[PDB]
DNA sequence: CTAGATCACATTTTAGGAAAAAAG
DNA sequence: CTTTTTTCCTAAAATGTGAT
DNA sequence: CTAGATCACATTTTAGGAAAAAAG
DNA sequence: CTTTTTTCCTAAAATGTGAT
């Protein structure tokens, strides 16, 4: 799909969140998108607010978390 | 859409977690709609043993059953699963609302449709499956729910054994058992209230 | 009243006793209404053990569940209890009918309301009572039905033990037992398929 | 009530039926009305058609069979 | 007993059962009460309603079948 | 082993856990791996996420806690 | 003959909120 | 300074146990 | 420890329709 | 004469049984 192409930054999310996915090696919304909450929760300095954040932006952009898709 | 209209006619109240929205037996004169939050439809028996009939989340209507026949009693209790905002409307005023637009009724009935389907399946389960079976099934269902958590090995959910007891209708001990059993059979993971049903997705 | 109108838009077909009106699993695209006759809503399990979900008589709608969400499957089988006349309508055309008059939808939903209430009670029963309890209860319910016969000592009804089995969800032998038992306790009379539940009225 | 006063004949039912309730000692619709089907069925020469008849007329007149009421 | 002197006929029942007892050679309520249910059920044209009828007359008539 | 020579610090973790190990006198990945979970959990300001973190680094780092 | 309920209680786990501690 | 994440803490709730 | 399922089959009961028999 | 009630009949369906 077209969205998973552009990088995460396009999500215009909070610093904390960014710096977190950033340090967690997440680049494209295509990676994040297919990542499990439970995982992101282990991510240091990423808490409920930040997590709830990620979900909400993906939700607006029409996406879900822990997405499934082959070949990436 | 229409909903905005509908709500604009409802009164709104916040119910703190664990509070009772509908008290089975009372005169049903109002219709409710869940704006934010979750709630639990349940019925008890003579002694008082509860049985969870269903979980309703936001978007759902509640206490709709009273609406069609004048003067009935609430069909079951409805306890706030979490703190939640609820829109209320006199059955009267609601009927009026329907005249101007049945689209809304359509929406309501639409839910009952769903609710019947499932509650029916609920019957067939207590009818055909055994505890392991029913518990098995429910772990699947709970994995379906919104508050479910995406997990590497599938879906993760928090719920006590006592609860699953009241869902599937068996003892809490027996739930613990069938639960350990499913863990050996490597089908689910269980750490306290946190269970992970593998296989979802 | 309205009903005359409604029917005038339905196609009408006669179903011979024991025939199947709704076949669980098929694409639900039509709504039915029972003009004359009785029918039985039921579901089976993998092996094929049937479970009677409900009995619907004339005046009832059938296969309404498919109506709100496009392309679903029939929720359960519906077998003609007796020979019976049935009015049919494409869900499509029916929706149109509702626009011109929701009164009709009101009527339909109204039934689902009832049906939910009861099916819910059905759940609580399989949940709280024991076979004797459930069988006890059902004899009461069957006494309620229309085809019930006014009898000096109460209500008289014809129904097999196998049947009550599929109703209450237990074995046919066990029904026979709990049935003899209730006869000793002088609560009901039983001569073949003919049972008389004392106490009604 | 006012109806149970007038006699059964007012029911304008078939000969067979009449002659049957008649011979079964039924006079006022107040008696019949509170009579059990199962009973009427034992009534000689009163069959399903005749029984179904009785019920239907009482049904139209707004009454039921095997009615309940004290003091008669 | 004095009643067992009286004929079945004097009992007045139903044409059907009548002709049965009648052509069955049952003339006095004695001959009758002497038989049991199973006894008459075998009688042609005498069945369920018949027997059940013949019973109910002797019901309030203080007489059984034995 | 050659890695157990390197300091915990050279592992780079999280400020919180850092300051813990640090003011806990855990300077080389040796001192560290020598302790078990329960061992550090008792460390002030070191808890669930902390321990869980310290574990996951040594996870892909071929080192456990024992 | 099988599938669950049971029962008291010592022991384990949870809810959820203050507050220390990082991060922005 | 202000937010969000983490730890830390305990009354209260959930749980296991196992032979009949 | 309790509440039901079980299983094959000989034996009992039912559905429902022809036709005799009363009734109108 | 026509209707309705009763009897009569049997392939097919329902039932009981009782210790494990
Ligand atoms: N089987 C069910 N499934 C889902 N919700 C139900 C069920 N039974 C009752 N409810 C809800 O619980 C409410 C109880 O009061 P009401 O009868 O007003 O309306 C009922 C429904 O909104
Ligand atoms: N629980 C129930 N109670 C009564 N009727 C039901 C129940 N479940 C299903 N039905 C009816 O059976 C029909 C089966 O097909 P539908 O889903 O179209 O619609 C269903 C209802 O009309």
């Amino acid at each position: 799909d077209p969205i998973l192409l552009r990088p995460v930054d396009d999500l215009e999310l909070t610093v904390r969140s960014a710096n977190c996915l950033k340090a967690e090696a997440i680049h494209y919304i295509g990676d994040l998108v297919q990542r499990t909450e439970v995982e992101l929760l282990k991510t240091p300095n990423l808490g409920k607010k930040s997590l709830t954040e990620i979900k909400d932006v993906l939700a607006s952009r029409g996406l879900s978390l822990g997405m499934r898709l082959e070949n990436w | 859409p229409t909903l905005e209209w509908f709500l604009s006619h409802c009164h709104i109240h916040k119910y703190p977690s664990k509070s009772t929205l509908i008290h089975q037996g009372e005169k049903a004169e109002t219709l409710y709609y869940i704006v934010k939050g979750s709630v639990a439809v349940l019925i008890k028996d003579e002694e008082g043993k509860e049985m969870i009939l269903s979980y309703l989340n936001q978007g759902d209507f509640i206490g709709e059953l009273g609406l069609f026949e004048e003067g009935q009693e609430r069909s079951a209790w409805v306890r706030a699963k979490t703190a939640c905002e609820v829109a209320e409307i006199s059955y009267k005023k609601f009927r009026q609302l329907i005249q101007v637009n049945p689209d809304i009724l359509m929406r309501l009935s639409a839910q009952m449709a769903r609710r019947l389907q499932v509650t029916s399946e609920k019957v067939g389960n207590l009818a055909f499956l055994d505890v392991t079976g029913r518990i098995a099934q429910t772990l699947l269902n709970l994995a379906k729910q919104p508050d479910a958590m995406t997990h590497p090995d599938g879906m993760q959910i928090k719920i006590t054994r006592q609860e699953i007891g009241q869902i599937v209708g068996c003892s809490r001990e027996t739930v613990g058992r069938i639960l350990k059993m499913l863990e050996d059979q490597n089908l689910i993971s269980a750490h306290g209230k946190t269970i992970v049903v593998y296989g979802t997705r």
